[PDB]
């Protein structure tokens, strides 16, 4: 409730636009995207540490015949296990859990990705 | 009455730090006093900096300054009000050189054109003003904002300051009275965002 | 059942039919820390080091530590020339160690225990283990000189409040169970490795405490630990007698306590076995003898009940 | 006491009645004008069922007078909105507040 | 590339913790491979199961495919930041031998990684997840108006039918712990004490479950200073198994808690703990009761007085002694103690006043026990005087009325001159026309037969003529 008081007072969008530039300072910046994570990103996570933790599983059909090996990679989209997914209602302002963009956001930060690996091998 | 000691020290980060520390405890956090924090200072906006953001703005003039009665025509090819998330900047308006210096790059409460005690302005919703960018909501005989329709245009009387603005055909009740007339006046055309206007000039419509 | 079951499927397969061989890698792990001023192996002790030498009052378990311990713990004339030879061999898993001063850390984090019983501590006394067999009198020195240069006195208090604590068979825990004393075996045969290669400067320092202003006797603790656990041998004896044959558990149970014991015993034989003629003078003041005395009872009389069966003889020889 | 004033004018006509979920976009600032909230802000319009008081009061009686299509500043009234509680975090208590409100579409 | 890229430390840390994603993601997938490697067992072990070991070699052939460039990369790389340089922060170099370790033994990892995975039915799965999510709720507490979301938690778990199904996942889940340590938080509030039932009610579930929460007592002992107990007695009662393992340290600091209350309902909780921490399922051991036995003179050091005054009207110190003579009853080289009861018949005349009572049920629940636990035929004619409250008995056609199905088992307990043998039999006649809570009743029955089996005779054949009508 305090942090959509914080969205209220400080701009999701105004943030994204904040990803972009190197001219933005630096520290500054490290606070615009901490809060960012902040505002937002960082209660669902915080659950999620310990969900994640917890490795229980269910039998679901996938489950039953999820296999493994060949004669190796990481982040399948299979697996599943439980997990509770994160509710985010708008910060709407008019009588918890605020949202945000997602898949824009990923982009985004993907594309900062991009934009920190081919100037940062380069050095 | 901590938060009144920053105020009472204006700018000093060192109080700041003190409130994060109140924020929170060796992990824990009292979230109550922390609300209160911010409904202390989030509301009252004044005493933390704040900030948003607008959109780049321009002015256009006339080449020539004004030092007779003169008259001037600006057609509304285009309006795109809501692109982005400001609303489109187009005031137009009367000023001089000395009070009015339009630098994007900030500089007065959010914005460029309307701002300074010298310059003269008009545009949006319900016609009217801006001076110190104060808008004084002097109400049009009858109506509409700005889309690419209205010849908007304007006329100023030698040495008196009588400006009215003119809503294609349709002036904007009374308005501007008595200012200084230190250096010469010039018309002007702020914008913002994807926005085009013709000067009926040389081609005159409505005088 | 099917779903219900499938747990038991897990915990099944978790049991020893999957508590698998691939223990090889832990050495060639600790190569790969050391390959290469500082080594990076060195980094995680200074690391772990520095872990210890802050505050807690008590402390973190820090399972990644007492992993680590465990890692640096992975380090083990046929009769001789080979056993030399295997003996420079496990000198090199120590020195290997030993260049890092994880003694240091080590004794470092055990004075850090104080009170604690915990299993992280084991860990680290595994490790002391691990690093000070084959009495390594190089390690003792370092150590020693550790403990002489910081003159930490909490250390020898920390193995003191613990010896004096530790664990023990006692009894009634024994007349509850029929329907960690390992540890204590582990602690104690630590500590024999302080002194093994006789260093009798460093066994009258635990003696005497000269560096720091308090002193201790570490050794007149781990009589008084003999003692305790001797007088549970000994009530072992006034139950036990008078049903003559013992069951089971109490039997390969006690007989770990007698490992543990016959630890003890040993640890003290390395305390006096030089020319200590001063722990001796601390024994002319100890009340060892009575120490000797109940087991000479106990024996006296429990071999004999043992001798009773042959299947008894198989705790008799211990 | 309520002194909602149209801006850009709509069809005229279509004024929201019971049920019909507004779809709109909108800004909120205060009498300092100060921004508090922006529909523009995350893009996405905002829908809101008509006579189900999940609104402030002065929004239930100023969106109301809303054609279709139309643009309209909102001087909501304090005692109308969240009022002399204020606005927990958000919105000062006894403070009017100023929207730029524009319907897409009634739903 | 990216990773083999130098770049300053305070970067390696954030990347680091980028691949602790990866390798907890593999951590992942392996137990779910394992799993289906598990559904896909269990199908032939049925087979064998209804035909009532040879096959298991097949087994092997995947068995050792399970232990495991990629972690190589991640180890090599580690070791070059730990190589070039001397780094410093230790919090970064503790993420990063974590790692290294996380990737030197995936096999042990596994393990200690195990416990915690669990499988679910897929028809349950629904329930679980939101019983999962109040749990993050709960763990949301666990950094912490206090007082409500907490109680949210607890309702929302109760409502849970899964707190019954999957047993084995609510002792997975650690969560009494967690919730334990709020209130261990709390403790140093009104509505601490709903969700303290609740963590009772959870102990209440299994054995597997509450031996563990057994292993924390003395921790919530200390706690119970100041109802924590009401778990205390529900971690033990159950299980004789762990309640034989319990402390005397548990109790000392029980008994610690008896010290200025007699200045009380605190004391008689007290009571009712080392009520229940014997005499559990079945006759109390010898074990546990003997050590309570030592020690319970030692703290208290004409209180039939105090019984009786109470009897005839504060409510707090009288239910004291009443609890504590029970406490003294459940109970019992063993020979020798056990007869220092009676001195300290350190009751005797005490059980007459049961005779005097006819609140109230606890002052015969109490007695009644203590005597048939330690206590001749003409004595039992003495006793003839707990008939008082079977002239009570038809009173219920109040604080009463209910109270006889409770007396119905009282009755029943003393199974271990003449023509007043006819009259409390008579009264027992009376309850034989009560049978003219119900097997109870039926077990009043063979209080009857038991009556006839006991035992001049000819009144009691006067009582069976009045029985005879």
């Amino acid at each position: 409730r305090v942090a959509h008081a914080l969205c209220s007072h400080v701009d999701q969008a105004q943030l994204l636009h904040a990803l972009e530039d190197a001219h933005l300072p630096g520290p500054l910046r490290a606070g615009y995207y901490d809060l960012l994570i902040s505002i937002h990103l960082e209660s669902a996570c915080r659950s999620r540490r310990s969900m994640l933790s917890e490795y229980i599983v269910p039998l679901t059909p996938e489950t039953r015949a999820i296999t493994l090996f060949p004669p190796g990679l990481p982040g399948v989209g299979v697996t599943t296990s439980l997990r509770p997914p994160h509710h985010f209602s708008p910060p709407c302002f008019v009588a918890l859990s605020p949202a945000i963009p997602l898949e824009a956001l990923r982009d985004k930060a993907l594309r900062m990705l991009g934009e920190a690996v081919r100037d940062g091998g380069q050095h | 009455s901590i938060i009144s000691l920053l105020d009472k020290h204006g700018r000093n980060h060192k109080v700041l730090d003190v409130l994060c520390s109140l924020c929170v405890c060796n992990g824990v956090a009292v979230r109550s006093n922390q609300d209160l924090i911010t409904e202390n200072l989030l509301p009252g906006r004044e005493l933390l900096l704040q900030t948003n953001l607008i959109n780049y703005v321009t002015s256009i003039r006339p080449n020539i300054f004004v030092g007779g009665k003169w008259y001037f025509e600006v057609m509304v090819d285009e309006v795109v009000p809501f692109l982005t998330a400001q609303a489109t900047h187009l005031r137009v308006g009367w000023a001089l050189t000395e009070g009015y210096s339009p630098y994007p790059g900030g500089g007065e409460g959010w914005g460029g054109n309307g701002v300074g005690d010298d310059l003269y302005s008009y545009g949006f919703d319900g016609l009217h003003l801006w001076t110190g960018h104060v808008a004084r909501p002097v109400t049009s005989p009858g109506q509409h904002l700005l889309a690419p329709e209205d010849v908007v245009s304007c006329c100023l009387d030698l040495s008196v300051p009588s400006i009215s603005f003119r809503i294609n055909g349709c002036p904007v009740q009374g308005v501007f009275e008595a200012f200084n007339l230190d250096g010469l006046f010039f018309p002007v055309v702020s914008f913002s965002a994807g926005v085009k206007v013709r000067f009926l000039l040389g081609e005159f419509k409505f005088l | 059942p099917t779903h219900r079951a499938c747990n038991m499927f897990l915990e099944s397969y978790k049991a020893a039919w999957i508590l698998t061989e691939d223990h090889s890698f832990e050495d060639r792990m600790i190569d790969d820390l050391s390959k290469a001023k500082p080594d990076p192996l060195h980094q995680l002790v200074l690391h772990f080091s520095r872990t210890a030498l802050t505050e807690k009052s008590k402390l973190d378990e820090d399972y990644l530590y007492m992993a680590y311990a465990d890692i640096m713990a992975k380090s083990c004339e046929v009769s001789f020339e080979e056993k030399e030879m295997e003996k420079q061999r496990l000198l090199y898993q120590q020195s290997r160690l030993h260049t890092r001063g994880a003694a240091e850390m080590v004794l470092q984090m055990i004075s850090a225990c104080k009170g604690e019983t915990g299993a992280m501590v084991s860990s680290t006394l595994k490790l002391g283990i691990s690093i000070l067999n084959g009495g390594n009198a190089e390690v003792q020195q370092k150590m020693l000189d550790y403990l002489k240069d910081k003159k930490e006195v909490g250390f020898f208090q920390s193995i003191q409040a613990l010896m004096q604590t530790c664990s023990v068979l006692d009894l009634n825990a024994f007349e509850r169970q029929n329907k960690d004393d390992e540890f204590t075996q582990d602690l104690f045969r630590f500590l024999q490795l302080l002194c093994e290669g006789h260093n009798n400067d460093f066994q009258n320092y635990l003696r005497t405490q000269t560096g720091n202003t308090t002193t201790i006797n570490i050794i007149i603790c781990t009589v008084d630990y003999l003692l305790r656990l001797q007088e549970s041998i000994s009530d072992f004896y006034w139950y036990y007698s008078g049903k003559d044959v013992i069951e089971e558990q109490g039997k390969r149970n006690f007989s770990k306590a007698m490992s543990v014991a016959k630890q003890v015993f040993n640890s003290l034989t390395e305390y006096i076995q030089g020319p200590c003629t001063g722990n001796q003078q601390s024994l002319a003041h100890s009340r060892l003898w009575d120490a000797v005395v109940g087991f000479l009872h106990v024996f006296a009389h429990m071999m004999m009940k043992l001798a009773q069966d042959s299947s008894q003889i198989e705790l008799l020889k211990e | 006491g309520v002194q909602v004033e149209t801006i850009s004018p709509g069809d005229g006509r279509t004024f929201p009645k019971r049920g019909q979920t507004c779809v709109v976009h909108y800004t909120g600032m205060l009498e300092d004008g100060k921004k508090f909230d922006s529909s523009r802000d995350r893009n996405k319009p905002f829908k809101f069922m008509l006579g189900k008081q999940e609104v402030i009061r002065g929004w239930e009686e100023g969106v109301a007078q809303m054609s279709v299509g139309q643009r309209a500043k909102l001087t909501i009234s304090p005692d109308y909105a969240y009022g002399a509680t204020g606005h927990p975090g958000i919105i000062p208590p006894h403070a009017t507040l100023v929207f730029d409100v524009e319907l897409l579409k009634l739903e | 590339g990216l990773l083999q890229m130098k770049l300053p430390e305070s970067v390696k840390l954030q990347m680091c913790n980028l691949l602790e994603y990866f390798c907890d993601q593999e951590l992942q997938h392996r137990v779910e491979s394992l799993a289906a490697f598990a559904e896909r067992y269990v199908d032939k072990l049925q087979a064998n199961q209804r035909s009532r070991t040879s096959l298991s070699s097949r087994l092997r052939s995947l068995l050792e495919t399970v232990r495991l460039s990629l972690q190589e990369l991640v180890s090599h790389m580690v070791v070059r930041w730990a190589q070039e340089d001397y780094v410093q922060s230790p919090e970064l170099v503790r993420a990063m031998f974590s790692l290294l370790h996380r990737q030197y033994d995936g096999l042990g990892e596994l393990l200690r990684a195990l416990p915690r995975a669990y499988t679910i039915s897929p028809s349950s799965v629904e329930d679980t997840m939101s019983l999962l999510e109040c749990l993050g709720q709960i763990r949301s507490l666990l950094i912490v108006q206090e007082e409500n979301l907490m109680i949210q938690s607890i309702g929302n778990i109760m409502n849970n039918k899964v707190f019954y199904q999957h047993p084995n996942l609510m002792r997975a889940l650690g969560m009494h712990e967690t919730v334990m340590e709020v209130m261990v938080n709390v403790l140093g509030p009104k509505m601490v004490t709903s969700c303290c039932r609740f963590l009772c009610y959870f102990c209440r579930i299994s054995r597997q479950n509450q031996r563990s929460m057994f292993d924390h007592l003395s921790y919530l002992l200390e706690n119970s200073g100041i109802t924590p107990l009401d778990v205390a007695a529900a971690s033990v009662i159950d299980n004789n198994e762990l309640a034989l393992a319990l402390q005397e340290q548990d109790l000392e600091k029980v008994v610690s808690y008896l010290a200025g209350c007699g200045l009380p309902c605190g004391g008689e909780r007290y009571l009712d703990f080392l009520r229940f921490a014997v005499f559990v399922n079945g006759e109390s051991v010898e074990e546990n009761a003997n050590v309570v036995v030592r020690l319970l003179i030692r703290k208290p050091e004409g209180l039939l007085a105090a019984i009786e005054e109470a009897i005839r009207i504060g409510h707090a110190i009288m239910s004291f002694y009443a609890a504590l003579i029970d406490l003294l009853g459940r109970c019992a080289e063993a020979l020798r103690i056990r007869a220092i009861l009676r001195s300290l018949l350190d009751d005797l005349v005490g059980i007459i006043s049961l005779p005097l009572q006819i609140f109230v049920p606890d002052h015969k629940a109490s007695m009644v026990l203590f005597l048939d636990r330690v206590y001749n035929q003409d004595f039992l004619l003495h006793v003839l005087v707990g008939f008082l409250p079977d002239m009570r008995a038809a009173a219920s056609l109040t604080e009463m009325a209910l109270a006889l199905n409770r007396y119905l088992c009282l009755a029943v307990l003393p199974l271990i001159p003449l023509f007043a043998g006819t009259e409390h039999r008579a009264i027992m006649v009376d309850s034989m026309l009560h049978t003219v809570r119900g097997r109870s009743l039926t077990k009043a029955q063979r209080d009857v037969i038991e009556d006839c089996l006991m035992a001049r005779p000819s009144m009691l054949q006067h009582l069976l003529r009045r029985l005879v009508f």
